[PDB]
């Protein structure tokens, strides 16, 4: 079952600054490849950040983006 | 950053216990990947050993079903690689590597390996003797030492272009010898590690 | 055990040719409408890393000059413009069944002109005879191709079975090969000979060299 949880996706950190993306499609914390994207951005969103968990694995919330 | 990285004994006598470690940095073992262990043998071809799961289940090459075991140390975040007993054969580099679990399964992640040996032989450091002499060659000759590897660089790192470090090569006396070379127009040393006997020296090459 | 055939063993290409490994399997390598098969590069002294997934997905961070293709049981990763950083080992791997399994790797090398190697000689260190043998080493610095003949002359006698030779990877910077032969002797045997001579036989040379010395200055 798909599950929201307030807390980072495994491997990955979560930076808050007015310099990342808007709000677009949530990602998943992997690649296709399976490699962890490692740091993410938001602009306004507060820690712990908005997550889901589902089958393939953790998800972030559409306010958190891939920081390159 | 998600990184894995090999360590182990380098040298083992033949019949002999082989356990090797790699650690995992930025990442849980007890999350998303199979965490395996791959080898290389001299000659380059590369054979899968097996895996173990985030779950702490485990798979094994059956060619290697005899006296393989993949544990975990959840605690300290390592997974290991233990073989009951090794030949002369299961000389090689040996990996460790990871896929994630909802993927094709290609392996994304590898460690920078770690070499072991399995051999009668005992321990032995180097004799660094010179090689002394338009264009100009010196270099230094690396004898009777084991086991691999050696490590030599000139002048403390500073010197790096027209340098030549040989692959070693296996004299009939069961010990190795390299040489290394560097071109230079007509003070050079070379500087030679052998960790496993904790050997250091320093020698000058200059002509007579 | 799924078996993986990789073609050729080697391959010399020159900058920005195209370079195409093939890659075999002895069963389908399908499931679910994806090609569990994915290629790797590996340069000496450090892992394979991850080229292409699926057979056919270049991983993030991968130069789009490589590409994937193939399905079933035959699959061609290809490069296209050669550059001088592809120089390397290259292996694919099934994943569609346990064990996986690697292909045999296909060695990539560059083709360039011809260097006819700098040949050198050394004399054994008298460090090395107070300590009771000899090894004198001949080397071919900087040449191109790999394919040299070293052979050694003690008074003009013919050597065999008592050298040991060691070439490097191809370089780097101007994809020159080195070579290394080491004659190991006797101390006794080495006192006993005159001239050590050193033959190189080499594309790059007219006919083959012979560098040399006599025992004293």
């Amino acid at each position: 079952e798909l599950e929201i949880r307030f807390e980072e996706c495994p491997g990955t950190k979560v930076h808050v600054e007015e310099t990342c993306g808007t709000r677009g499609p949530s990602l998943r914390s992997t690649t296709a490849s399976g490699r962890v994207i490692e740091e993410w951005c938001c602009r306004e969103c507060t820690m712990p950040p908005l997550s889901f968990r589902a089958k393939d694995g953790c998800w972030y919330g559409m306010e958190i983006r891939p920081r390159k | 950053e998600v990184k894995l990285q090999e360590s182990g004994p380098g040298l083992v006598r033949p019949s002999q216990s082989l356990s090797l470690t790699c650690s995992v940095t930025g990442y849980s073992i007890t999350s998303g990947y199979y965490w395996n262990w791959i080898r290389q043998f001299p000659g380059n071809k590369l054979e899968w050993m097996g895996y173990i799961s985030y779950d702490g289940r485990s798979n094994y090459n059956p060619s290697l079903k005899n006296r393989i075991s993949i544990t975990r140390d959840t605690s300290k975040n390592q997974f290991f690689l233990k073989l009951n007993f090794v030949t002369t054969e299961d000389t090689a580099t040996y990996y460790c590597a990871s896929f994630y679990y909802y993927t094709s399964r290609p392996l994304v992640y590898w460690g920078q390996g770690t070499l072991l040996t399995v051999s009668s032989a005992s321990t032995k450091g180097p004799s660094v003797f010179p090689l002394a002499p338009g264009t100009a060659a010196l270099g230094c000759l690396v004898k009777d030492y084991f086991p691999e590897p050696v490590t030599v660089s000139w002048n403390s790192g500073a010197l790096t272009s027209g340098v030549h470090t040989f692959p070693a090569v296996l004299q009939s006396s069961g010990l190795y010898s390299l040489s290394s070379v560097v071109t230079v127009p007509s003070t050079y040393i070379c500087n030679v590690n052998h960790k496993p006997s904790n050997t250091k020296v320093d020698k000058k090459v200059e002509p007579k | 055990e799924i078996v993986l055939t990789q073609s050729p063993a080697s391959l010399a290409v020159s900058l920005g040719q195209r370079a195409t490994i093939s890659c075999r399997a002895s069963e389908s390598v399908e499931y679910s409408g994806t090609s569990l098969m994915h290629w790797y590069q590996q340069k000496p002294g450090q892992p394979p890393k991850l080229l292409i997934y699926a057979a056919s997905n270049v991983e993030s961070g991968v130069p789009a000059r490589f590409s994937g293709s193939g399905s079933g049981t035959d699959f061609s990763l290809n490069i296209h413009p050669v550059e001088e950083d592809d120089i390397a080992m290259y292996f694919c791997q099934q994943s569609r069944k346990v064990p996986y399994t690697f292909g045999g790797g296909t060695k990539l090398e560059l083709k360039r002109t011809v260097a006819a190697p700098s040949v050198f000689i050394f004399p054994p260190s008298d460090e090395q005879l107070k300590s009771g043998t000899a090894s004198v080493v001949c080397l071919l610095n900087n040449f191109y191709p790999r394919e040299a003949k070293v052979q050694w002359k003690v008074d003009n006698a013919l050597q065999s079975g008592n050298s040991q030779e060691s070439v490097t990877e191809q370089d780097s910077k101007d994809s020159t090969y080195s070579l290394s032969s080491t004659l190991t002797l006797s101390k006794a045997d080495y006192e006993k000979h005159k001239v050590y001579a050193c033959e190189v036989t080499h594309q790059g040379l007219s006919s083959p060299v012979t560098k040399s010395f006599n025992r004293g200055e």
